[PDB]
RNA sequence: GUUGGUCGAUUAAGACAGCAGGACGGUGGUCAUGGAAGUCGAAAUCCGCUAAGGAGUGUGUAACAACUCACCUGCCGAAU
């Protein structure tokens, strides 16, 4: 999803994962930018550890 | 040529020629043909040449500047990282892009054995089998770590082992030795040191080819999106089959821990 | 890294990685600067690639 | 490498693999039988000029017009021109017609670069 | 999280998850109000889409 | 020897010494003929790529060769 690593590169460079942040470099990839999802997905993502998320899954 | 005197080998007017060149054309490459014999040389640069074409230029070529200044580009003594002039050495101008005059120079190599006092530009080894040489002075193959013995009243190499490793100089006779043997340990042409292409200064971690690491990094990336969209529940196109097996670990750990029907 | 993740976005969206107008612009937007150097070498590997295979692959 | 020479078509020959050694460093009438097949080209005429190559237990030289191998022949004249460029001995002028086509043949066998060099040509290692 | 739990639910059942009567049904009881936009996305996803493949394979 | 001069050259567009590298192709379209890309020998002289590499100073394979130096670079930093 376009969405999911546009939030994953956020995380690396160490800059909030809101939707401000997030919608912009959607904007940059060159695929249009639906209103509900990059709002959604940031508020969603939010208080969650990804890092233990990533080094789990079995 | 004809004019074999000291009297012009002309300064202002072969800067010129040097001048209109750069100009011309998008890459100016630096490689080094001083490694390079000129029999040798003519091979390389006759692939090249139909390409666009090659001049050598004495210490009217480091002087850059002036014909960075006539175009506009960047190539020069400032803007580039420093010109890598050799002895011997040219610039070549091609039409080719950077990942293509690496590929061409490095088909089209021609075997040479290594050179005196040069630093071995790889590890130079000998194979096992019979030297083809008489017997003689046995003793200095050992010198070189070359190891042999006398086996049927002849020397013959025992073993295969490497004779000396990179960056240390060849010797008067590792060279005259190798060529015996018919060993050429590097295969020679021109190293590419800098490419300058469109703006752009690439060093040879861009010419190069070798990726499968980079393939490892994409393998990586992949993988968090992957373990991210498990947990999130977000039917998005790749998320969507990954967050029902999420609902499904939950089904399934009570069964397998516990021997629980349902 | 910065730079993975930039031709990464670009195949998930679905676009194609050029220079100018997705592959510099995406680094970018994040508010990282992306060195000239390095991107060619990262686009190369999605030229005459089957990606896919990569894509399927997780480590 | 000590050449040897060859008139067409001839093997074994005694006065040209006896005192200038038997070609291969022994074994004469090993590059005699080689030779004579192919060197049988234009007529025997005036000596030819070959330059030997060795191989592993075999002595053969491949003339294919290699440079060497026309040199006499070409002109078709038994003297020479001696001190050339003023006064030419003979009047033996070789054509254009034949100049081409046997440059052309040296020019793949020469380690020669351009096809447009064969323009540039001739002078120094010819006319003089 | 929340909004998992209750289209899945609703499949072992073999009920559809509209949005009034199972889909927000579920976390109303726990006092748990569904977000309507991401309520949607749930909706969306049953319908459409071979559910069987999914619950079938194991992670 | 040392001194100041004179007339020309070359020189910061990096010359000149000394290392280290290169010193090839058009080419043995040709004459000594047994033979010689320059090379036991002889009248001869320009290109390709050029910044370079003599249609040749020698070392030499009775051939090629690389080697040398004369020609220029890398090093060199001021005169020669």
């Amino acid at each position: 999803v376009a969405c999911t690593l546009a939030a994953l590169i956020l995380h690396d460079d160490g800059i909030p994962i809101t939707s401000e942040k997030i919608a912009t470099v959607v904007k940059a990839a060159g695929i249009k930018v639906e209103a509900y999802w990059p709002a959604l997905f940031a508020k969603l993502l939010e208080k969650r550890s990804v890092d233990d998320l990533i080094l789990s899954v079995g | 040529m004809a004019i074999k005197r000291t009297k012009a080998e002309k300064k202002v007017a072969y800067d010129k020629k040097l001048c209109q060149l750069l100009d011309e054309y998008t890459k100016v490459l630096i490689a080094v043909a001083d490694n390079v014999g000129s029999n040798q040389l003519q091979e390389i640069r006759k692939g090249l040449r139909g390409d666009s074409i090659v001049l050598m230029g004495k210490n009217t070529l480091i002087r850059r500047c002036i014909k960075v200044h006539a175009d506009n580009t960047g190539n020069k003594e400032f803007l580039e990282l420093m010109p890598l002039l050799v002895g011997n050495v040219g610039l070549i101008f091609t039409k080719g892009d950077l990942k293509e005059v690496r590929e061409e120079v490095a088909k089209y190599k021609v075997g040479a054995p290594a050179r005196v006092g040069l630093v071995a530009p790889v590890d130079v080894v000998v194979p096992p089998g019979n030297t083809g040489l008489d017997p003689s002075q046995t003793s200095f193959f050992q010198v070189l770590n070359i190891p042999t013995k006398i086996n049927k009243g002849t020397v013959e190499i025992i073993t295969p082992v490497e004779l000396i490793k990179k960056g240390d100089k060849v010797g008067s006779s590792e060279s005259a030795l190798l060529a015996k043997l018919g060993i050429r340990p590097f295969s020679y042409g021109l190293v590419i040191t800098n490419v300058y292409d469109s703006g752009s200064v690439f060093s040879p971690e861009v010419l190069d080819l070798t990726e499968d690491d980079l393939m490892e990094k994409f393998a990586s990336g992949v993988s968090m999106v992957a373990s991210v969209s498990l947990a999130i529940s977000y039917p998005t196109i790749a998320a969507a089959p990954h967050m029902f097996l999420n609902g499904y670990k939950n089904v399934l750990a009570v069964a397998v821990e516990t021997e629980y029907s349902y | 890294m910065k730079f993975i993740a930039a031709y990464l976005l670009a195949y998930l969206s679905g676009n194609a990685s050029p220079s100018a107008e997705d592959l510099t612009s995406i680094l970018e937007s994040v508010g990282c600067e992306i060195d000239n150097e390095k991107m060619e070498l990262m686009l190369s590997q999605v030229k005459g690639k089957d990606i896919t295979e990569l894509l399927a692959a997780g480590r | 490498d000590v050449f040897v020479r060859v008139t067409g078509g001839e093997v074994g020959a005694a006065s040209s693999l006896a005192p200038k050694i038997g070609p291969l460093g022994l074994s004469p009438k090993k590059i005699g039988e080689d030779i004579a097949k192919e060197t049988a080209k234009d007529w025997k005429g005036l000596r030819v000029t070959v330059k030997l190559t060795v191989q592993n237990r075999q002595a053969k030289v491949s003339v294919v017009p290699s440079a060497a191998a026309l040199v006499i022949k070409a002109l078709k004249e038994p003297e020479r021109d001696r001190k050339k460029v003023k006064n030419i001995k003979h009047s033996g002028n070789i054509s254009l017609d034949d100049v081409i086509e046997i440059a052309r043949i040296m020019r793949n066998r020469s380690m020669a670069k351009e096809m447009a060099g064969t323009v540039k040509e001739i002078l120094g290692t010819c006319v003089s």
